[PDB]
């Protein structure tokens, strides 16, 4: 039965850990956001076919450019994430994440994931960004970025509401089959 | 409350890390050193290259560090000192990371399904590769937990900043040591 290594990369601001915890436990962790998500595997059925999905977190490694690639080899699919309410994390897709992922795993599929979808319509978030002469990242921006990096899908999700979250991972699997 | 949750995570994740290294050592490592099973010649007597100094890292955590962290359970604002105390021992993460690429190449090029067979046999969710990234993960994680403590511990927080300093400096040193 088919094994799938999925590595999740992106800035600290994406909430990689929270994402994975919320997907795996079926619930936003709420009270306390743990900093530790240990390498995970579970069976899921996709398009009928059952599959063994491996998830690796990378949080903590954001400042260690030579340590991060230690997780890259033999990856079946990357989730490259940015927070939809951080223009900087978006720009880093282009500036930092796509380059090193391509440099090490040139023929590995990428899903581009916009996180914190629930904050894109939040007045306080919106206002905190307008004060910095910025706005949240909207859909066509994600699409355009995905095109530019050769991402197979651009997907948006919330660890909070679970909106789009199961789909992110369905599609990570579909991109390998 | 937040300081208590973080400490609890530090402790629970430390326990699991010790469990995970132990598991690695007594499955993937033990099969090779045992001499119970058929060992691909491309890796024979190269367990040094595969597992680097993971034994010594496990021994640190299992003999000392976990016991000392436990002592700081009700002292989250002071746990930074634990890292200061035991800083030199963390230098062995530099050696480990330096070696990890060589470990990975070796396993691709010469190990075939040796370790997969062992994984299947023992019923392990984690592959040998999943176990072997863990030291790299763990050594970048401690700084996260210390930063989290800092967001919620008062001006009694130089007993964290030095701890954090240490745990920022170990992974940077490991980073800067890579080819
Ligand atoms: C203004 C600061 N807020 C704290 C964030 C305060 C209000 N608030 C509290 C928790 C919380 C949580 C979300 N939303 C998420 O974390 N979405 C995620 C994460 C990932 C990954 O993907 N989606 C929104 C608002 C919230």
């Amino acid at each position: 039965m088919q094994a799938i290594k999925c590595v999740v990369v992106g800035d600290g601001a994406v909430g990689k850990t929270c994402l994975l915890i919320s997907y795996t436990t079926n619930a936003f962790p709420g009270e306390y956001i743990p900093t530790v998500f240990d390498n995970y595997s579970a069976n899921v059925m996709v398009d009928g076919k059952p599959v063994n999905l491996g998830l690796w977190d990378t949080a903590g490694q954001e400042d260690y450019d030579r340590l991060r690639p230690l997780s890259y080899p033999q990856t079946d699919v990357f989730l490259i994430c940015f927070s939809l309410v951080s223009p900087a994390s978006f720009e880093n897709v282009r500036a930092k994440w796509y380059p090193e992922v391509r440099h090490h795993c040139p023929n590995t599929p990428i899903i581009l994931v916009g996180t914190k979808l629930d904050l894109r319509d939040d007045k306080d978030t919106i206002e905190k960004l307008k004060e910095k002469k910025l706005t949240p990242i909207t859909y066509p921006q994600g699409l355009a970025m995905a095109k530019e990096i050769g991402a197979v899908k651009y997907l948006e999700c919330s660890a909070l509401t679970q909106r789009g979250l199961k789909t992110v991972f369905d599609e990570a699997i579909r991109a390998v089959l | 409350r937040k300081k208590e949750f973080i400490m609890a995570e530090l402790l629970q994740t430390e326990k699991a890390y010790v469990r995970d290294l132990h598991e690695c050592l007594e499955t993937y490592l033990w099969e090779m050193t045992s001499g119970v099973e058929e060992i691909p010649p491309g890796i024979l007597n190269k367990e040094h290259i595969i597992f680097g100094n993971i034994q010594e890292i496990y021994d640190f955590h299992n003999n000392i560090f976990l016991k000392e962290l436990e002592k700081y359970e009700q002292l989250p604002e002071d746990v930074g000192h634990c890292f200061v105390t035991w800083a030199d021992k963390f230098q062995m993460y530099v050696t480990y990371c330096k070696n990890k690429p060589d470990s990975n190449q070796l396993i691709l090029e010469h190990a075939g399904t040796f370790f997969d067979e062992i994984q299947q046999r023992h019923g392990l969710a984690n592959s040998i590769s999943s176990y072997l990234i863990k030291p790299v993960q763990r050594v970048t994680k401690y700084q996260l937990l210390l930063k989290e403590l800092l967001t919620c511990c008062e001006e009694g927080k130089g007993e964290l900043k030095d701890g954090l300093e240490v745990m920022l400096s170990v992974p940077k040193k490991a980073n800067d040591a890579m080819h």
